[PDB]
């Protein structure tokens, strides 16, 4: 259970830092963590699945942390966080979860996935199993917020979200008139 | 000064992070933290010649085999790590990472390490093994596999007590030197 204390280290650590006390540069108090997940970036490809042979200098240790606003639980914030010295975490580029338009198992390594918001980006989790943890809780998370609703969805065993065919289908943003803008001459 | 590039590989948990932790500076960590991977850089002086050794830390978990061969590359040493007081991973030493290191750094100086040589004789590390039915690693078995893989060079060590860590890192530098 390596990954479960790291986990309990990592969640501990991160709401100490970021999600305790209330920010420092304003009295305004901290949102509530709600859960994490480290994952690797790869800066000369940051939306799709990188080359085999892209060198180490091109990785990135990051994670993504999920929040929500202390006063609504409705709005949640995913995070993208890197882990300083001393073992805190400085949080960089944030979105609100709504931005989330699809989400993506990469079909060759089990450690990928991409992700949509204005943006397409790829990332990988350090092991098979953490993307499958993340997943399951991004999903929930959104369908828990969203009525019901949910990202599209590619290349994922529905049940994981235990979810169906039909039961999707009625849920997709994609599902709704004006949501899909068409392509061009 | 010269820039040397340092590898160090081995089962998880054997040791790695700790040698370079306490080598480069100090503070021996207690808590078992996981390696994904990560890069250091420490000025080793030896025999006059000042280096800038690059430490390439990597992963010894099962889980995170994927990215190691990133880290291969243009070394010029390689450190392959067991811990004494598992038996199991001097055998992995032979049965599984020689073949890897020989396989992407054709060519480069190892150098094999007994990592927690504070253990070959506590007492309570010896008797749970008992119940492996084994029992630490031993001097003689660790120059043999050393032999075996065509390692320059076998160093033993002790990053909690600091115990021979300077001497594996003098015997790295100088074989990243040739
Ligand atoms: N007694 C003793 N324990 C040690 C020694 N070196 C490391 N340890 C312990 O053994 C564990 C593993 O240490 P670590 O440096 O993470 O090894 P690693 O092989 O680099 N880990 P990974 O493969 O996951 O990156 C830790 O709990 C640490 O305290 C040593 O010389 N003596
Ligand atoms: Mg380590």
């Amino acid at each position: 259970n390596f990954l479960a204390e790291q986990y309990e280290r990592d969640r501990k650590a991160i709401i100490n830092c970021c999600f305790s006390r209330p920010d420092h540069k304003t009295g305004e108090p901290p949102n509530n963590y709600i859960t994490h997940v480290r994952i690797i970036e790869d800066s000369k490809f940051p939306s799709s699945r990188p080359p085999p042979d892209s060198k180490l200098e091109n990785k990135k240790k990051r994670l993504l942390i999920l929040s929500a606003k202390p006063n609504n639980a409705k709005l949640i914030q995913i995070h993208k966080a890197r882990e300083n010295s001393d073992g805190s975490f400085q949080i960089g580029r944030t979105w609100q979860l709504t931005e989330l338009v699809r989400v993506e198992k990469d079909l060759e390594i089990s450690e990928g996935f991409i992700l949509t918001m204005s943006k397409k980006y790829y990332w990988e989790t350090n092991s098979a199993k953490e993307r499958t943890v993340f997943i399951k809780s991004l999903i929930t998370l959104y369908i828990q917020t969203f009525e019901g609703h949910v990202p599209e969805l590619v290349n994922w065993d529905l049940s994981l979200f235990y979810l169906d065919e039909r039961s999707y289908q009625r849920a997709v943003i994609t599902n709704r008139p004006g949501s899909v803008s068409p392509i061009k001459s | 000064s010269i820039r040397r590039k340092l590898v160090i590989v081995g089962d998880g948990a054997c040791g790695k992070t700790c040698l370079l932790i306490v080598n480069s500076k100090g503070q021996f960590p207690e808590v078992y933290v996981p390696t994904v991977f990560e890069n250091y850089v420490a000025d080793v002086e030896v025999d006059g010649r000042r280096v800038e050794l690059a430490l390439w830390d990597t992963a010894g978990q099962e889980d995170y085999d994927r990215l190691r061969p990133l880290s291969y590359p243009d070394s010029n040493v390689v450190l392959i790590c067991f811990s004494i007081d598992l038996p199991d991973s001097l055998e992995n030493v032979q049965e599984k990472w020689i073949a890897e290191v020989l396989h992407f750094c054709q060519g480069v100086p190892i150098i094999l390490v007994g990592c927690k040589v504070d253990l070959r004789n506590d007492p309570q590390t010896i008797e749970q093994l008992r119940q492996e039915g084994q029992q630490p690693v031993t001097s003689q078995e660790g120059q043999s596999v050393a032999d075996q893989i065509g390692a320059t060079g076998y160093y033993e060590c002790s990053a909690k007590t600091g115990y021979g860590v300077r001497e594996v890192f003098e015997a790295a530098t100088r074989a990243s030197l040739m």
